[PDB]
């Protein structure tokens, strides 16, 4: 049912994004980049994938800054190309990834602001898929905070800011209360976006989505323990989205110890085994490093259904840990610390 | 849902209409006003033979063009990318095109048996002409429904098919006995409509 | 015999059990047919063993053919109203009949051969809930086949 | 005697109008015309 | 005289079943929308 | 005796009584087994005992495979047009209640399997809940067997 | 004696008083049911005690049930056609009145029972709403048996 | 008297009254009571002081069982077309107007809790509100049985 | 010989059906595949005048049903029978709503094609042989009621 | 020879169909392509009178249906044939119909034309010839229209 349809303004745009699951790194793509000594045999072994000749106009001297900023250009043009012959059913829903980039490009535009500063923060240091150029007020708003929130009522962002008065990010709420509280409202108006488009795009994202909540569920309880924001400060930063909506959110607002979020996560059998990073040992994968391999464990059953809008948020975060990964292994070659250059996410 | 509330507004006044109108012919007694027998005698056996060999083709055509749009958007949309799927990813095209073979060859072998009378007394039209006229119009729908289903059914397995040649290119020649089950649903529908048509003859 | 309007019942009898159990053996190919081809390139090695489902599709189909060649072989010029309207029930009856057991072969079949390329150990379970969708489909022959044939 | 002729010519335009008039009434009721400013 | 007559029962099944080709033939042409951008 | 197009309730008994009770059983099986293919993914083990939600669908295909029998076996050409009536509202009672019991089946029967995967107690609460949604069919059946055999 | 399309009003009270409450009673056990699962995973010890939202939804299923016994024990060939109109509202009354007492107790006992997972001073609140709820479906009780019995 | 047709629009009469003063209670209960759960999490103190959206919801179930049981004893075999013209706009009149008023307290009820959860003192002007709901249904009764005791 | 007097309303029905399920048709392909013109046109504007086949192959649907309603307007004669009416009007659903089939998937796989083409230029050929097969589903319309208007 | 006193219905029927769903067509085409010119206007404002091609192309579908409303009301007399008021009113549909869908296609091309002709300026030779095989569906309605007008 939804089926038979789809494939009117959709079949273009899911058979390119299917395209680019092929030019993702493989397994044996990654064995032949951690052989690699230098920088400049990095620039080799990477055109044999479909990256090829991205790398070839840069300079003699590669340095690490410089693929790291060349891979993520190459994901912004080409999540550019599928928004701009993108369709109104699916232009919605790409404008939903984006705002993930804008909240953290809004917080970004504040702190000069609160500091003073204007649009030389804009240009080189905000992520390109968030972008503010258009919506010019913006850009000219060197006004302290007050006359710019009447600015950023003028942006897409303006629907997440009814829980944020422009009081309150004029130095009376702290920059990382102000990133999730946006982040909070975010993630429960695109899990509503995303059961409105039922069907296959209901039950092959939600999932997704579901445990985006429970990592901002589990990671801010678990790194708000020696500062200070009480109970009731990360009861408000908790989405209510996930699975442990009404009763491990009750319990991870009570938690006050790593021992009580870990016998909490022993109620979903999805979350224990995942908790079993156990940093104790000197070398292991983490916490978050096992949370990354649940992440892309989802993302990849996003490409097992096929008439989905899905297939677009599961290439974004796949194309982004594309962008971990290669860094993460020029990262161990430059430094020639090569013995944790194992501990990467091999994601197809 | 904007237009889907004027669809559904419409089919439920409609069948609340027939609820209350059928609770008020046989109520008061006038069943003997409904007359099924006269709907299906004074329309014109004519009507129904023309609307066997109207939708034999036409909704075979439509499940045609729906089985190459949704297949067709994915050859294109996969072969950006990798351009070798369009030579070998037609024979989905293929096997959505020759369920209006089946159609335009069951339109013109039903058209064959329609042929001019003269009468107008349901007495005078026997029910030879009359079992004529109902089995065109029922085997021009089980030719033309049936190839509107088979034609979607071998066009979304062949989207789904042409997406994996994208992935690997040894997987199509697997893929292809998927829609080989798909396209012998279209041949089912000539069968019976080659039978519902059998004995019949029609004139005088 | 019968009246002359007779036979209309009994064609929409051999028309329905066919375009009915058409568009159930439809959905069933073509909704696990997708689930098919999408688990083929994680796994190339279970895309032979998975067709099953496709094939118990195909059996709603030729269960609609069985009651649509005996009706439209022992429809005549003039039958009796009651035998004619013993034809259209066992049209409707094996039709829509394979219409939901065709429903019931697509969305298992479809969620069946995702959850055995994620894990090898729901074969013999998968074909198992597969025979309990397509009993659906025998159901409404052997109750079209009393029907037809009094 | 046309009493058939009067009674769809009566209904087949009075919800033909009914029809056209909803419809025209369901998009000026729902215009949406964008206002916080 | 009776609510149909036999003409009017088959010229009511030839306009509202050409009524359901044209609105599946316009509610297609209802959703041909266009982009917003360009590049 | 009856007139002619008495027999024509008595044929959309024997359909409805079958059609119904399949869209019922199809619902109990598709949607419920989506539930056993998502939960399997975790829990290997608890396979062949979560078969239990879709054998208990595939009782209410048979229950209305019962009714249809009976309907189809007690019809003759002429009967009176009071057992007409009968025997309508003998396929609408087993057939849309087995309907709603095949709703209420697929519905936890798929909540039933999730919430056991990521608990073994809910197995014995499960199986209580899923017998409270079969007997909608039971009931449907003995109003059945009391509107037919009158 | 009464027309012989007046006992076709009376089994259609026998019919929508058996599937007029079974989808009521099935809706009191479908949503009522997924609370059950959404509860146990944290609090699994209040399962059997939260059998009681679909135990007093599966009373509504029997309300049905005793006047569609009652109908179709009065059935007659040839009764009146006022006697077959008080059995059509008969029907209507405790269906309709028994769907809507099985809609409100699939709402507030899906979300009762979700409530004393964090709160168990609920549960003795939650089981008092929904006595309120049953006795909608014991109005609609009342008044078909003093419908069917005139 | 009259003729035989007559008895059956005081018979819609007598079931509309129920079965929309049923819904209305439905939608009055449980609207309101998944308020209460919402409450009960941070005020469990006050859930007894809440069940009164729902004890004036079932108060217009039996604004509608009284005309119910009033116009089914008014009902004989023949009475004129008038009076029983006269019992189903006695129906109406209750029935579409307690499913106006139940639908206005299960609103405000289901907001009123809400709002008390975090100031009591919405508890004194919440119930003057429903009052205020609950007259819409006496209206409709004092109307109904004007109309039926004619 | 003289039919009834309400017998040529099936044969205008069919006329009027033949012209405007078929230009229904011919303004999905020429609009939704016009449409994929100027989304290929910003950047690469030399295939403007190359990729404008999906709207001349659907401007032929039209003339399939332009050839058939003039044919059937010419046929039309005061007092025909009952039966020639509806041999036109059968005519008039088989090339009606084929070109409003046929017609739309030369504008799902024209607007598919045309950006799909100003990417991978090697899909040009490719595009083209699947819109081919999307036209003579719309002559297999024609050639049919070519045969009943003229029964 | 004379008609039924019903028989005008039909016929005053095409000749308000064809004035009705021509003016709805070329009411969408003016309002779907000048909401184009509001966007091209902001950045590129030479290219505002050159730019009233697609609504001028929307005019000519107007007066294809006011035409045969012409051609239809000045072939009214009382008590005409049955046939030669059901001529009038297919006369009325395959214009009014065709002028509608013409227009549904003029619109649309003339939003994304004018559009992609501010970003693109070599897009103007091409726009303006997907604009006349969406023009020419109107025509072919009115060759049809008149072929049954007048017989
Ligand atoms: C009785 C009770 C019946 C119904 C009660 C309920 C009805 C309310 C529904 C309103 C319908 C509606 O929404 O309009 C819609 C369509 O509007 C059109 O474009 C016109 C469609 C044709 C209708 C013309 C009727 C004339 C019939 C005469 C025949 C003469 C034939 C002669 C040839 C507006 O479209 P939208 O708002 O965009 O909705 C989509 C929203 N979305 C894009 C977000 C999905
Ligand atoms: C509700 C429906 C009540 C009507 C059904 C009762 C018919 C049985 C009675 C009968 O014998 O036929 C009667 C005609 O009956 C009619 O003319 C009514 C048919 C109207 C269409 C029914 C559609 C139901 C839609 C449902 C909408 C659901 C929508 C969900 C989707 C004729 O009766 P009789 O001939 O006067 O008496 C026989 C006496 N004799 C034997 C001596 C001749
Ligand atoms: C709401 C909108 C409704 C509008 C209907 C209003 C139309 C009134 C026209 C009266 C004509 C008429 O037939 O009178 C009838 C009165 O029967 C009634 O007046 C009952 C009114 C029908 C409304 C049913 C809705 C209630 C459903 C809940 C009398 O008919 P008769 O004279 O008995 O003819 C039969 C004679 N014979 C038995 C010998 C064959
Ligand atoms: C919403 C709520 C709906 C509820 C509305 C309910 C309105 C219906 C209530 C009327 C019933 C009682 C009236 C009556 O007097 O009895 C009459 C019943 O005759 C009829 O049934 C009239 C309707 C004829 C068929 C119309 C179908 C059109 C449906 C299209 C639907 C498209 C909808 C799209 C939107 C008896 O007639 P009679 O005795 O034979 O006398 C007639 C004179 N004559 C003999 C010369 C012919
Ligand atoms: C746009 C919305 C407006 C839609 C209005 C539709 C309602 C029009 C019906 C009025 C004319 C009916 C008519 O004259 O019947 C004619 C059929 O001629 C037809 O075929 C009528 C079919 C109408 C379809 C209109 C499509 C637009 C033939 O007449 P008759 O009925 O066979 O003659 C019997 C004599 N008697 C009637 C005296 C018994
Ligand atoms: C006043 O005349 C207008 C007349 C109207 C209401 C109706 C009919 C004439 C028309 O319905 C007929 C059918 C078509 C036709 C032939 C119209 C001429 C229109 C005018 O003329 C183009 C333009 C006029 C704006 C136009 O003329 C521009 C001034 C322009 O000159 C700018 C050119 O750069 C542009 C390319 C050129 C093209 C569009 C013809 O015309 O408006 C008008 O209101
Ligand atoms: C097995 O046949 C049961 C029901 C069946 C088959 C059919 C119908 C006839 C039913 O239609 C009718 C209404 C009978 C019915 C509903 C009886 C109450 C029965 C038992 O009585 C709780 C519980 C049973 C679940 C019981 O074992 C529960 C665990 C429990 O007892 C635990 C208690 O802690 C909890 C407080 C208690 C309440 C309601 C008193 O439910 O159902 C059954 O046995
Ligand atoms: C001006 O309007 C044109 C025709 C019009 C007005 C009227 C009707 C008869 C027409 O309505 C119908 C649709 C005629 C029809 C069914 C095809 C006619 C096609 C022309 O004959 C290709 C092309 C085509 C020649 C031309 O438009 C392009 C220049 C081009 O030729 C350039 C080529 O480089 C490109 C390869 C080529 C395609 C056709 C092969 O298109 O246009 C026209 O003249
Ligand atoms: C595959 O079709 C099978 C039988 C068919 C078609 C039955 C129909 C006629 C059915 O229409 C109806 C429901 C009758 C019914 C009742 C069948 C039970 C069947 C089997 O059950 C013995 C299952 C099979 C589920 C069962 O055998 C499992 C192996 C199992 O035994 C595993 C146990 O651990 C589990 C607890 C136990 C319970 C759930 C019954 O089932 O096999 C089969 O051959
Ligand atoms: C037997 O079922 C109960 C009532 C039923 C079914 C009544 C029907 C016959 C109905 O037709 C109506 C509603 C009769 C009626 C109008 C009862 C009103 C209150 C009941 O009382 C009498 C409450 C009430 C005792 C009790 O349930 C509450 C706990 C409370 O006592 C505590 C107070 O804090 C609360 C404010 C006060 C308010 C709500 C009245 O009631 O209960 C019941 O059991
Ligand atoms: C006897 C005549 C009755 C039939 C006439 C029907 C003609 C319908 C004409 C116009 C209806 C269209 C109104 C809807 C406007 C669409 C709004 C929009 O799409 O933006």
């Amino acid at each position: 049912f939804p089926e038979l349809y789809f494939n009117v303004d959709n079949g273009y745009l899911e058979g390119l994004v299917r395209g680019l699951k092929a030019g993702v790194l493989s397994q044996a793509d990654y064995l032949n980049l951690v052989q690699c000594e230098t920088l400049e045999d990095l620039k080799l072994h990477l055109q044999s994938t479909d990256y090829g000749n991205f790398l070839a106009n840069e300079a003699s001297p590669l340095t690490v800054s410089v693929i790291d900023d060349r891979l993520k250009e190459k994901m912004v043009v080409e999540f550019r190309h599928m928004r701009n012959h993108a369709y109104e059913p699916l232009a919605s829903f790409l404008d939903f990834i984006t705002y993930s980039y804008m909240i953290d490009n809004v917080i970004l535009l504040i702190t000069g602001t609160l500091h003073q500063r204007s649009i030389a923060e804009l240009v080189p240091k905000c992520h390109p898929l968030g972008s503010f150029e258009q919506m010019e007020a913006v850009n000219i708003a060197q006004t302290p905070a007050e006359l710019y929130n009447a600015i950023l009522v003028d942006t897409p962002l303006a629907a997440f800011f009814q829980d944020c008065i422009s009081e309150q990010d004029l130095d009376e709420m702290n920059i990382e209360i102000i990133r999730n509280t946006l982040y909070k409202a975010y993630l429960e108006s695109f899990y509503k976006f995303c059961t409105l488009l039922g069907g296959t795009t209901a039950d092959a994202m939600c999932p997704i989505l579901e445990f985006e909540a429970d990592r901002r569920a589990f990671i801010i309880t678990i790194n708000s323990f020696g500062t200070e924001l009480s109970k009731e400060d990360r009861a408000k930063l908790f989405p209510h989205c996930g699975r442990l909506y009404p009763e491990g959110l009750a319990q991870l607002a009570r938690a006050d110890d790593y021992e009580q979020v870990k016998n909490v996560a022993d109620y979903y059998p999805e979350y224990k085994l995942l908790f079993e990073g156990a940093g104790s040992n000197p070398g292991d994968k983490t916490l978050e490093d096992r949370f990354f391999e649940h992440e892309v464990k989802l993302n990849k059953l996003a490409f097992l259904n096929q008439f989905h809008f899905g297939v677009f948020y599961a290439f974004v975060k796949l194309k982004e840990q594309e962008c971990r990964n290669i860094v993460w292994i020029a990262e161990c070659i430059a430094q020639r610390h090569r013995a944790k250059i194992d501990n990467y996410i091999p994601i197809f | 849902t904007g237009l889907v509330l004027l669809y559904s507004g419409v089919f439920v006044a409609f069948w609340a209409c027939l609820l209350v109108v059928g609770i008020c012919y046989t109520i008061f007694d006038l069943g003997f006003r409904f007359d099924v027998a006269w709907f299906l005698t004074e329309t014109s056996p004519f009507m129904w033979s023309n609307l066997g060999i109207g939708l034999a083709i036409s909704l075979s055509v439509v499940g045609a063009a729906w089985g190459i749009y949704i297949t067709g958007s994915s050859i294109i949309g996969g072969g950006v990318k990798a351009p070798r799927i369009k030579t070998k990813n037609l024979v989905s095209i293929i096997f959505c095109e020759a369920v209006a073979i089946y159609g335009i060859i069951m339109a013109i072998v039903i058209s064959n048996m329609a042929e001019p009378f003269s009468a107008t007394d349901p007495k005078a039209i026997g029910h030879r002409n009359y079992h004529a006229g109902y089995s065109m119009f029922g085997a021009g729908l089980t030719v033309g429904l049936s190839n509107l289903f088979c034609g979607v059914c071998v066009g979304i397995v062949g989207s789904g098919a042409a997406l994996a040649d994208a992935q690997n290119p040894s997987l199509f020649v697997k893929i292809l006995i998927v829609e080989i089950f798909g396209s012998a649903i279209g041949l089912f529908g000539v069968i019976v409509a080659i039978l519902q048509t059998s004995r019949v003859k029609m004139g005088d | 015999n019968g009246p002359e309007y007779a036979s209309f019942f009994a064609v929409m009898g051999a028309s329905a059990a066919m375009v009915f159990s058409a568009l159930g053996a439809a959905y069933g190919t073509a909704k696990s047919g997708t689930g098919i081809a999408a688990m083929s390139v994680m796994r190339p090695e279970m895309i032979m063993k998975s067709i099953i489902p496709v094939v118990m599709a195909g059996i709603i189909a030729i269960y609609g053919l069985v009651v649509a060649v005996l009706i439209a072989n022992s429809l005549n010029d003039g039958i009796s109203l009651y035998r004619s309207f013993l034809q259209l029930g066992a049209g409707l009856s094996v039709g829509l009949s394979g219409l939901a057991a065709g429903f019931a072969i697509g969305i298992v079949g479809d969620a069946g051969v995702r959850g055995t390329a994620q894990q090898p150990r729901l074969f013999v379970g998968m074909i198992l809930i597969l025979i309990f969708a397509e009993v659906l489909g025998l159901y409404g022959l052997i109750v079209a086949l009393i029907l037809s044939t009094k | 005697f046309e009493y058939p002729v009067v009674f769809n010519l009566v209904l087949w335009i009075m919800i033909g109008l009914a029809l056209t008039l909803i419809v025209t009434c369901y998009n000026i009721w729902n215009m949406d015309p964008g206002y916080d400013s | 005289a009776g609510f149909f007559s036999p003409g009017i029962w088959m010229g009511l099944l030839t306009s509202l079943f050409m009524l359901f080709i044209f609105t599946y033939g316009l509610h297609m042409i209802l959703s041909l929308k266009t982009m917003d951008r360009f590049d």
